[PDB]
């Protein structure tokens, strides 16, 4: 079996520093090259380093070729990547990549990646702000309700709808980052007008990476 | 001679 | 050479199950044919699907083909299955830098819908927390390019709207928007006049919905 | 699909070639096959020859002075090619019809055989004050516009395309090796025992070697330590029958085996190149003008024993040692080695392009 | 012994020198032979003869001139050791220069044959074989100096032993055994390696003219550096060994006195100038020595 795992990936302060280890499983490095690409969310793929480990090259990037270092540990099998100096153009998702050494430079092993935030915002807890269902304005005969989750740091919270007991089209829309580096997203859902002032709409939120939890519970006015 | 054989 | 582009020319190509796309890509100069393409879906690391511009990795589908004309080149797909959503990039590694491509969202297309758009006022708590926020919600529009217009007393907001789009529908495979206009602690009453002017071209006219302080 | 071409200086003369690395399946080498593109406006009754040359270059036990190394010539084959007075009908690659066809009328096939029994293409690692072309075995396809062979060959009117001739590993695996040694020390029966084995007969480049030794001492002397070397051997028949000895990978260990005690243990080599860029006349692989290539690959003989021409012979061996401390009448560092060596074969597997894809900065 | 004071500063001040820059070189010469960071043929053995050299001179450096230095070259009167550490002293130095005169000639033979009649060399001299001969010569080096551990002592050479006024190393033995000993050494030391040496360096480069660094140019101040360092030190051991008991006087006193000090000059100079040779010399070895001692072809498709 082949495998690259990867770990010492998280939350930094812009200028802090992290090693990524790569556990390399099923090869070695010598016969092999073990490679860094990252991806910004929403971006596409950018390499970074690349080591050798037969020939003795370590390559680098031309935006982090004095700050990020690659190294490899022969005997774990593990190659390193010593980050310094992050700035915010760092967020990235980092994969190892492993590629033959001999006869081969085409990534055809990778791993699953970590999310490398750099960021000098605190963990905080989100306030959920509910959207009232505008009777009036709403032409469709099935009314939108929903919930605003403002202001939260850390990794996407979890939302539902009376503990998962509404399934009628709830649509959680991707975490955005506002301009003051805390995350926001929505959750509305289409709801039939026959149980508006009957059916109960509580939306639960769950933030156990910022240990949170606030609910709100809306109602047509 | 007095070299003491150097 | 210094530093090679690859150029994906589909940005973003619609197709429906057993259809052919073709996915090009041209690269700044002459990388041979040093050409690899991976796929990636969302939420999990690319996956290599060719090499050598031709070469079919091990255990990839025969539907994926490639080829190398000039300093262009071509991922093909024949009869493609509906696992074959996900972004497609080409790499060049015949120099150090290895360039990848901006990358092909390859989605399923379907028939044209009419957007919903709704406007939910902020709330009386989130008031007296000195913030406001009006969203505008666009659901089931199929092509995207939707814009949002709010027209805060018959000025034109622009800058300050930040907008997300969820992925496409498991079921209904269509869209669905939220923009959110965050305001400052006296924006909210110094202006009384709020719409949302929504300019999609799946649907023939453009619906604005408006809405004003005290209305339910 | 792709062909390699490269005109003259002046622009009137192209070869085309289909490969730059051509194999040797011992039985046969590939034959070297390719078109030349003439103007015979421009030869004004002239012919065009194709020359194929495999040279070799050392010196005859390098010194201080480099006297025999200079050049030596294994190998030289000659073709006329513009005019087709031998009305050679020998039949033409797909390549060479597609070239042909491609190139119009003025395009004249060549072709080679090369024999077997030839060096591949092995290049020495220069030292750090050797100046020149780098000593090993080298091709060379060359093609030029003359009256007569015997001519001076012009510069301007000359292409000069070097090539490879490798080999890759056998399909079939050879026999697991396995060495032993019994040495009865003076004064002293029940003699010392090793049986170091390897578990693979054909290794691959980067790869690990694994030693399984196994060591019994059933004497009354102490094993002090335990060496194990991965060493590089280089024939080099070029003036003298002269072989050569390089090691590669080291592992010294500090293991000791009390008296009348056993001792198993596997250990773990893998030669490569970042550490040993710095010993000269270490067998590369051949190369094209100055890229990295490996440690040189094993030389596969045809037929184990055919003729013994001139040539690099590249071969490896593992060697196993055990130093036996001795005090006494001597000072504690008189040391008695029991060696053995484990032969094994370093060959690249059978691939499906041509090797070069490496990035180059 | 009347002797110039500044001239005696002047000479012990360098041979302090000599004896630096000798012990430098032939450690740095050792320590570079011994990484073999390079591949090494099956038959060949210069390395061999250039290291045993390297240390006999290192050994005669560090065992001849400091006890030179004092019961000779600044107080004659008086003895740093008895009987034991005197004769034992001459057996030393006596066969740190029969090895190393072996070694050199060893070398030159070697060399001969590798480069004139390679056969010989490649099926005869091996490794082993090098190693074996080079412990014989090692070994034989110590019993051609075997007289100079009898014929050597302690004599007062005064009217009585009761006084300070003389007592250091000198032959006790007959007159007929001293001339027998010198005329041996001066055989096997001056006469027959330099002879060998001379010969053989002139036959390759006679040799090496044919094809027509110096490259022949050394093997003409190979020799010449023997002859020059060489004679004039054996020559002192036949100055006062088989001269008669006449024509003395201090101004021949002063002479032989600066005599001896120039010949021993010259033979550690000697003794010193041969890593500076091997430098010269090779390319390759001067690198590691100094380092730790100091149209395109395009492509298209059919
Ligand atoms: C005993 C023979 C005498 C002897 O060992 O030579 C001394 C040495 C020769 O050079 P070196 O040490 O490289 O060679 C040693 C030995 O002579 C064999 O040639 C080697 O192969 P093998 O393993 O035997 O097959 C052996 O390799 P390994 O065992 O280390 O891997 C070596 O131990 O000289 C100097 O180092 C410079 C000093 C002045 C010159
Ligand atoms: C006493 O020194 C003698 C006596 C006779 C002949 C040569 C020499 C020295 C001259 C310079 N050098 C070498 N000379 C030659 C000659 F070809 C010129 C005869 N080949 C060598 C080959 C290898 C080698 N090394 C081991 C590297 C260190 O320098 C040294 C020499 C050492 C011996």
């Amino acid at each position: 079996e082949v495998q690259l795992v990867e770990s010492g990936g998280g939350l930094v302060q812009p200028g802090g520093s992290l090693r990524l280890s790569c556990a390399a499983s099923g090869f070695n490095v010598y016969s092999s090259s073990i490679h860094w690409v990252r991806q910004a969310p929403g971006k596409g793929l950018e390499w970074v380093a690349s080591i050798s480990s037969y020939y003795g090259y370590t390559y680098y990037a031309d935006s982090v070729k004095g700050r990020f270092t690659i190294s490899a540990d022969t005997s774990k099998n593990t190659a390193y990547l010593q980050m310094n100096s992050l700035r915010a153009e760092d967020t990235a998702v980092y994969y190892c990549a492993r590629s033959r050494q001999f006869w081969y430079s085409g990534l055809d092993y990778w791993g699953q990646g970590t999310l490398v935030t750099v960021s000098s915002a605190s963990t905080k807890g989100p306030s959920v702000f509910p959207l009232a269902p505008s009777s009036k304005s709403t032409s469709g005969g099935t009314a939108a309700l929903g919930c605003l989750v403002k202001d939260y740091f850390p990794e996407p919270v979890t939302v539902s709808w009376n503990s998962g007991a509404l399934t009628s089209g709830v649509h959680t829309f991707p975490a955005v980052l506002q301009s003051s580096g805390l995350y926001s997203l929505s959750s509305v859902v289409t709801v039939p007008s026959s149980s508006l002032g009957t059916q109960t709409y509580i939306c639960n939120v769950n933030h156990k990476p910022s240990n949170t939890k606030v609910d709100k519970k809306v109602e047509p006015k | 001679r007095r070299p003491y054989i150097l | 050479a210094s530093d090679i582009q690859m150029t994906q020319s589909p940005s973003s190509l619609s197709a429906s199950v057993g259809d052919r796309v073709t996915i090009t890509c041209r690269a700044s100069q002459s990388v041979s044919s040093a050409v690899a393409w991976y796929q990636q879906k969302p939420g999990k690391a690319p996956k290599l699907l060719i090499y050598s511009a031709s070469s079919l990795y091990s255990g990839v589908p025969s539907r994926f083909s490639g080829s190398r004309s000039g300093t262009d080149f071509t991922l093909t797909i024949s009869s493609l299955q509906p696992e074959d959503f996900a972004t497609y990039y080409c790499q060049q590694y015949k120099y150090v830098p290895v360039t990848f491509g901006q990358g092909t969202k390859v989605e399923i297309k379907r028939t044209v819908a009419a957007p919903s758009v709704f406007i939910f006022p902020p709330s009386d708590s989130q008031l007296k927390s000195g913030t406001a926020s009006v969203v505008c919600l666009l659901n089931n529009f199929y092509p995207r390019e939707a814009k949002v217009q709010w027209k805060v007393d018959n000025a034109l907001q622009s800058g300050n709207s930040q907008e997300s789009v969820t992925e496409q529908d498991s079921k209904d495979s269509t869209y669905s928007l939220s923009s959110t206009l965050t305001l400052s602690k006296a924006d909210y009453e110094k202006h009384k006049v709020y719409a949302c002017e929504v300019t999609h071209q799946g649907l023939s006219s453009p619906v604005t919905k408006s809405f004003n302080r005290g209305e339910c | 699909t792709r062909v390699f071409k490269k005109a003259s200086p002046n622009g009137k003369l192209t070869v085309y070639l289909g490969k730059r690395d051509f194999v040797d399946h011992i039985d046969l080498v590939d034959p070297v096959d390719g078109v030349v593109l003439v103007d015979p406006e421009y030869l004004k009754e002239r012919r065009v020859y194709v020359t194929l040359t495999c040279a070799f270059r050392y010196g005859r036990e390098d010194l201080d002075v480099l006297g025999l190394t200079f050049r030596k010539d294994l190998f030289v084959a000659n073709v006329q090619s513009f005019p087709p007075a031998p009305e050679d009908k020998k039949p033409l690659t797909r390549l060479q019809e597609r070239l042909i066809k491609k190139l119009g009328e003025h395009a004249y096939p060549f072709t080679f055989e090369i024999p077997p029994n030839l060096p591949c293409s092995v290049t020495l690692q220069p030292g750090p004050e050797d100046t020149g072309k780098a000593c090993g075995v080298d091709y060379e396809v060359k093609a030029f516009c003359a009256e007569n062979l015997e001519e001076k060959i012009h510069k301007r009117n000359s292409v000069r395309l070097v090539i490879r001739k490798v080999q890759y590993a056998p399909e079939r695996p050879g026999p697991q090796p396995t060495a032993e040694t019994t040495r009865q020390f003076l004064m002293s029966d029940k003699p010392l025992h090793l049986e170091a084995s390897l578990d693979k007969e054909i290794y691959y480049h980067g790869e690990p070697i694994s030693v399984n030794v196994h060591v019994t001492n059933n004497t009354n002397k102490t094993v002090k330590k335990i060496k194990i070397s991965v060493r590089q051997y280089a024939d080099i028949c070029l003036f003298n029958t002269a072989q050569y000895k390089c090691p590669v990978a080291m592992e010294e260990a500090d293991d000791t085996v009390a008296p009348s005690s056993t001792f198993c243990k596997v250990y773990t080599l893998t030669p490569f190149l970042a550490n040993n860029r710095e010993k000269r006349g270490l067998a590369l692989d051949g190369k094209l003008k100055h890229e990295d290539t490996n440690l040189a690959s094993s030389t596969l003989l045809r037929e184990g024993a055919n003729r013994e021409i001139l040539g690099i012979i590249v071969s490896y061996k593992v060697k196993v040692k055990l130093v036996v401390s001795r005090g006494g009448l001597l000072g504690d560092l008189a040391s008695s080695d029991v060696a053995v060596e484990l032969p094994f074969t370093l060959m690249h597997p059978k691939p499906k392009e041509e090797p070069p894809h490496r990035e180059v900065p | 012994v009347n002797t110039d004071i500044y001239s005696k500063v002047l000479v012990t001040a360098v041979y302090l020198a000599l004896f630096v820059v000798g012990t430098v070189g032939n450690t740095v010469t050792a320590f570079t032979l011994a990484r073999k960071k390079s591949l090494q043929s099956l038959q060949s053995t210069v390395h061999y003869h250039l290291g045993s050299l390297a240390l006999s001179d290192l050994l005669t450096l560090l065992l001849a001139m400091p006890v030179e230095l004092y019961n000779f070259i600044w107080v004659h009167h008086p003895w740093a050791f008895g009987d034991a550490g005197c004769r034992g002293y001459y057996f030393l130095r006596d066969a740190c220069t029969y090895a190393t005169a072996l070694n050199v000639a060893s070398l030159s033979v070697e060399r001969y044959l590798a480069l004139c009649h390679p056969f010989k060399a490649k099926t005869l001299m091996s490794r082993s074989r090098t190693k074996k001969f080079i412990s014989a010569i090692w070994l034989a080096s110590a019993l051609l100096a075997v007289p100079m551990l009898f014929t050597m002592g302690e004599q007062n050479r005064s009217a009585d032993g009761q006084h300070a006024g003389g007592l250091v190393c000198t032959p006790t033995i007959h007159t007929a055994t001293v001339k027998v000993v010198i005329q041996v050494n001066t055989f096997m030391s001056f006469i027959f390696p330099m002879v060998v040496i001379s010969v053989l360096n002139t036959i390759i480069a006679n040799k090496l003219t044919v094809m027509v660094r110096h490259g022949v140019r050394v093997l003409r101040a190979v020799v010449i550096a023997f002859v020059v360092c060489w004679l004039p030190y054996h020559v002192r051991r036949l100055m006062f060994c088989y001269i008669s008991d006449e024509q003395w006087t201090p101004f021949l006193y002063d002479f032989y006195h600066y005599f001896y000090m120039v010949t021993n000059a010259l033979f550690y100079v000697s003794s010193t100038i041969n890593p500076i040779l091997y430098n010269l010399v090779s390319a390759n070895f001067r690198h590691i020595f100094i380092a730790t001692l100091a149209n395109h072809t395009l492509s298209s498709n059919a």
